[PDB]
This record gives structure tokens, C-alpha cells and sequence, in this order.
């Protein structure tokens, strides 16, 4: 039954196609590299509930800009995120960047 | 004399001082581009990356919480303690707007 | 006389669909102005957004295609499926009717 | 017939897909997209006064008013969020106290 | 007077407790009323600059509604029911 | 609308309002001041306070980006 | 093979402008990548906001009258003095050299 | 016919006249352009560009530098109360943040 009668656009239902299809890596971002990233913050001190409170806020942070860029990506029919993709999706996000195109 | 210990905060100032001289990526390239590649599956499957994408992807992360973490700072600060704590952080993004 | 501009605004059609949604209730005029300030506003976004596509994507046409990249990107997750959804059947309806 | 009628909408197809091409967004606009975008102005519009003619019901008022409309609004996540950088004249607030101004029991 | 020739003070404290009351506060510091008005003042400063922009590009002596809504728009504090 | 008419002196003289024109910036400003004393507030009882302070309006306002 | 296809930039203009400004200096690639982000930007604002100028005086034409006010409202204090000073000159000397 | 020289020269400008002519045309902006937009455009994007390779020039004789990097740009930009708030909500990439220590964090003397 599954819920959907149309899920051909997705794609979903892909393996084998050379090796793929990723693990559980929110961890790599490690402890060390957050303190490294709270220090050019200027922080001193951090309490030891403040790395995974971080991975919380760092992986919404990028559901967000990664949506918005595939949604540009998909609309321009590619199947490779481009760096203008991820640009229009900040500047959306109204977090601009700069020396990656536009 | 003992083998040398320096005080607790004071490698902290150094690393500080370190980190706002310099303009590196300070999360791991590999970790981070492989964390990408995972998300972007909750929306499409068989994405390709340009590197390019992943670069900027990373200093628009990086940017983003090195500022929470100065917003994250001042709200410790503001309750007169020098250590940041979750509740810095969702004070700095609800009222930033981030959350509600 | 006969000034006052003729200054256009979508009260009527407010008022058609709130007759559709809840026959026995009005609204004030400062309701109304908000009403009407919240269309112009989301208008500007759906259309600014899919200028913006079209151009990015080196299209001289904004299709019923860049107005639904437009609504995915603007609104929030489920407002998003129903307003796609009711974009997508009117569409439909209006090429079944010719 | 009219546009509006084919399409089912209350919205006007015509007015918008003027809007559209006189309003500086492309050199050309496709005739589906007055459609769709009249069909979402709708529905949003629809969902807004449902809600806040619910919300005057529950005043035992027969007309919407400002506050009405922001009781509706703030009280739907997603309303709340799509118009987050909106105010709206004569609305007020939602009642909401911090727990720690109130006393004890 | 100079309340007249700094109207900022017409700005009551009791008007300012009301503001805060509908903002949840419970209690105020007597420093808050003083500090509200430099806020207030630099928030209508901003707005008020940007609206007369658009009176003088309009060529007119009459500042209006949508000059407002407008200028409320470009700060991003988007006003509805004056004209949007 | 005096402090109004004062403040659009400094940018132009003789400017007329129409009168919607000061309840729009009236509307505007209450709105702003009701919301950052909402903001306010939560940064007292952040400090363990129930009173609000102008370095709670200031903190406020600097994580907003209204403030350097 | 084919010759890689045309990428416009202003990174002429801005080693142009760098050669009054500092004639001993140089300019990394990156560094000129965020001078183009820049540029673009700015241009977007301007342009953006002289639209909406033209658009809410009901007039077809974005003129250097437009220009200047958009460069009013976008542009901190002295920053708009100067620009508005350049953008007046630029053109007086324009029109005058026909 | 011709002996042409560009609307740049003209106006006595680096920036190209013409190419910012051709920008607000494709661009989407209005229906018509004035002949004297561009040239004031062009003059803006030229005074702001000299603005800020003036203070990153200075940023890199600073660091003993011939060549401006993403640092330079970053430190003329923030340390410039009006170009910090042009680009208040701009993002640099490799540019960094300033050297700033809360005075709290630091030890008692
Ligand atoms: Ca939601
Ligand atoms: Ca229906
Ligand atoms: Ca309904
Ligand atoms: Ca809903
Ligand atoms: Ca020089
Ligand atoms: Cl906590
Ligand atoms: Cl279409
Ligand atoms: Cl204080
Ligand atoms: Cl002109
Ligand atoms: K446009």
C-alpha cells in the first residue's frame, strides 16, 4: 500500500548505482570544532550541553539553505546543486554571501 | 618547581585570539561535506555537488554560528556568568526571530 | 466632482469569498484594508520570487511553473501543499474549459 | 464565461494577469500563471477569513475586525510565520504572561 | 516651553507603562521612560526621513499614508491596513 | 503627532500629514515598542530580574541588529 | 575543443579604480570574487529600489532622478553625500560632452 | 562616421556607462531608462569600489601585504561605521571577524 500512488518524480528507490545512499555524520561535527568556532566568537567558557544543543541549530540551519537551493535546483531541471544555487537560497534566508557568484 | 599548568581560561583567551586573527574553515571539510550530502537526501536522492556549493555552503554555516556564538556571549554575560549554556542560545534565536 | 481617482482593490473578491466561507458574517473597513494590504503583500512576494527565477534561469516568460518554485520557497510547509494543490486544479480546470 | 469562472476562482484572472505583465517581473507571462497565482491569493485570503470569522462567532459578532484577523493569524503556526515581519493596524497582542510574573499556588 | 520645543517628553511615562504593560513587564526601572524616548525617537527619525524621501521624489509638500507604508516597508516593519 | 511634525521639520519645513499618515506611523511605532518590551522582558528574567532595564532594551536591540 | 563560455565580471573596473586608489597594490582572486558580489549587490538595491520609485509615481522610466533617491534612501550619510556628489558630476559632464 | 569613444569617457568614468545601460534594460527594473540612469548608476558602483579598496589598500599595507585578500575587505568593512552597516547583512567569505575580547572574559591584572 505504502501511502502515495505517484512517487516517479522522487526518484527514491535507489541503490546500486556505485556505492552511496550515507550514515549518521552530524557527530563529525566534533566538540573541538565547536569550541573552535565559539572561540573566533569570543566565547570563554561553555558548558558541556552547548555541542549537541549546537548540532541541533547547525542541522536546521542547513535543512533550511539546502531545501530553498535544491527547490533552485529542481526548478532549473539540474540534478547537481551549483554554488548559485545555495547563494539565491541565502540570500532568500536573508543571510547574503559574498566571492561565490551573483 | 611542578611540570608547567597555566590557570583555566587562560589557553581559552589564547585559542580567542588565535581564531578572530585568523580566516579559515574550522569544521573538518570532509565530515561537513559528507553531513551535506545527508540532508540534501530528505529532499531529492542522487544529488551531485558542485565543490563550489559545499564551500559556500560551509562559510554561510560557519558565519552563522560564529555570530550566534557572539549573540550567545552577551546573553551569558547579561546574566553576570562568563560560561554560554543552551538557554544563551535560544534566548540569542528567539530574539533574533529565529524561533519562536 | 467625480474624483477620488478610481483606486482599485480586491475587496469585492474579499467579500466573495468570505459569502463562500461564512455567508452570515461582514467586516469592517479597517478589516477590510488589512485584508486587502496582505493580498498586494504576498502578490509582490509570490511574483518578485518567480521574477527572480525566470531570471536566474535566463527565461524571458514567468509560467504557472515559476509561480509554484515561488509558493514552495514562500510558504511555510503545509500552506505550501493546500496552495499548490489549489494553483495546480485551478490551472487544470481552466484548460478543461478551453 | 470569464477567466475567473473557467478557473473556478472568486479571484480575478484578468486583473491579475495584468498586474503581472505591467508590474516589472518578466518581458512575457504565460497564461497559466495569473491562474495559479489567483487560485493561492484565494485560498490564502479563504483560509485568513474562515479563521477569523470563526474568531468574531466566538465574540458573537457578526463582522470581522482587525483583531479578529490577528487572533486568526497568531494563533495559526504557519499564518503566524508567514506574516512573522507584518503588523497589523489595530490588532493587539495575544494575552501571554511569563510564568515567573505570576504568583505563587 | 521646553516640552513644546521637545515634544519627546509629551510622551508620557504613564503612556510608556501602558506600551510595556501590553509587552507583558510587570516591573520598570524609573530609567526605562528616558530610554524608550531615545528609542522611540530613532525608530520615527528613520522612518520619517525615509517618508519625506518619498514626499519630495513625488514633488509634494504633503507627506501621505503610502509614503509611510512605504518607508515602514523598506526598514522591514510592513504595516497592513493604510493602503498596502 | 507634535513629536511627529517636530522630528519632519529637521528633514523639510512646512511638510503637511495627512492624518492616516500619523496613525500609520502611530500604528508603526506602538507595534515596535509593545514587541522589543516583549524582547525586553525576556532578557530580565533572563538576568533573574522581574524589573526591565535599559541594558535589557540595549541587549535587546544589539541582538536584533537595530544596534552595533 | 570549444572555448569556455562568456563569464561578464567587473574585475577590469575595480583594478582600474585600484590603480588611482593604490597604484602599488594588488588583488587576490577571491578578494575580487567578493569586490564582484559587491558591485552586483548594489546595483540590485539601487535598480530595486528606483523601480519601486518609477512604479509607485506611476512613470514608465527610471531616470538619474530615481538613481538619486534610491542612493538617498540606500546609502548611509556621508557615503550618500560623495555618491550623490560623483553620480551629479558624472552626468553634468556626460550631458555637456553629449 | 565613428571616430566613437564610449559613454564611459564621456562621463569620465572607469565603470562601463554601457554595459550598466544594458543591465537595467535586461534587468527587469522598468519599461523605459533614461540616458542619464546609467551614467549616475555607473558613477555610484565606481565612488562606492573606490571607497573600499582605499581602506582595504590600507588593510593590507597594514599586514605588510601587496595584494587585498577576503581579510583586508573584511577589516576595511567593519572597522567603517557606514560600510558596516551597507553591509550589515553580508556575509564575506574568509574574511573572518575583528579581534574583540569582552572586557568580563578578561583575567584580573
Ligand atoms: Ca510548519
Ligand atoms: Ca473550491
Ligand atoms: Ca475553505
Ligand atoms: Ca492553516
Ligand atoms: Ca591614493
Ligand atoms: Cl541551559
Ligand atoms: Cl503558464
Ligand atoms: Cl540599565
Ligand atoms: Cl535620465
Ligand atoms: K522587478
Amino acid at each position: 500500500s505504502g501511502r502515495g500512488k505517484g512517487g516517479k518524480g522522487l526518484g527514491k528507490g535507489g541503490a546500486k548505482r556505485h556505492r552511496k545512499v550515507l550514515r549518521d555524520n552530524i557527530q563529525g561535527i566534533t566538540k573541538p570544532a565547536i569550541r573552535r568556532l565559539a572561540r573566533r566568537g569570543g566565547v570563554k567558557r561553555i558548558s558541556g550541553l552547548i555541542y549537541e544543543e549546537t548540532r541541533g541549530v547547525l542541522k536546521v540551519f542547513l535543512e533550511n539553505v539546502i531545501r530553498d537551493a535544491v527547490t533552485y535546483t529542481e526548478h532549473a531541471k539540474r540534478k547537481t546543486v551549483t554554488a548559485m544555487d545555495v547563494v539565491y537560497a541565502l540570500k532568500r534566508q536573508g543571510r547574503t554571501l559574498y566571492g561565490f557568484g551573483g | 618547581k611542578k611540570p608547567h599548568r597555566y590557570r583555566p581560561g587562560t589557553v581559552a583567551l589564547r585559542e580567542i585570539r588565535r581564531y578572530q586573527k585568523s580566516t579559515e574553515l574550522l569544521i573538518r571539510k570532509l565530515p561537513f561535506q559528507r553531513l551535506v550530502r545527508e540532508i540534501a537526501q530528505d529532499f531529492k536522492t542522487d544529488l551531485r555537488f558542485q565543490s563550489s556549493a559545499v564551500m559556500a555552503l560551509q562559510e554561510a554555516c560557519e558565519a552563522y554560528l560564529v555570530g550566534l556564538f557572539e549573540d550567545t556571549n552577551l546573553c551569558a554575560i547579561h546574566a553576570k556568568r562568563v560560561t554560554i549554556m543552551p538557554k544563551d542560545i535560544q534566548l540569542a534565536r528567539r530574539i533574533r526571530g529565529e524561533r519562536a | 466632482k467625480r474624483k477620488r481617482s478610481r483606486k482599485e482593490s480586491y475587496s469585492i473578491y474579499v467579500y466573495k469569498v468570505l459569502k463562500q466561507v461564512h455567508p452570515d458574517t461582514g467586516i469592517s473597513s479597517k478589516a477590510m484594508g488589512i485584508m486587502n494590504s496582505f493580498v498586494n503583500d504576498i502578490f509582490e512576494r509570490i511574483a518578485g520570487e518567480a521574477s527572480r527565477l525566470a531570471h536566474y534561469n535566463k527565461r524571458s516568460t514567468i509560467t504557472s511553473r515559476e509561480i509554484q518554485t515561488a509558493v514552495r520557497l514562500l510558504l511555510p510547509g503545509e500552506l505550501a501543499k493546500h496552495a499548490v494543490s489549489e494553483g495546480t486544479k485551478a490551472v487544470t480546470k481552466y484548460t478543461s474549459a478551453k | 464565461k470569464t477567466r475567473s469562472s473557467r478557473a473556478g476562482l472568486q479571484f480575478p484572472v484578468g486583473r491579475v494577469h495584468r498586474l503581472l505583465r505591467k508590474g516589472n517581473y518578466s518581458e512575457r507571462v504565460g497564461a497559466g500563471a495569473p491562474v495559479y497565482l489567483a487560485a493561492v491569493l484565494e485560498y490564502l485570503t479563504a483560509e485568513i477569513l474562515e479563521l477569523a470569522g470563526n474568531a468574531a462567532r466566538d465574540n458573537k459578532k457578526t463582522r470581522i475586525i482587525p483583531r479578529h484577523l490577528q487572533l486568526a493569524i497568531r494563533n495559526d503556526e504557519e499564518l503566524n510565520k508567514l506574516l512573522g515581519r507584518v503588523t497589523i493596524a489595530q490588532g493587539g497582542v495575544l494575552p501571554n504572561i511569563q510564568a515567573v510574573l505570576l504568583p505563587k499556588k
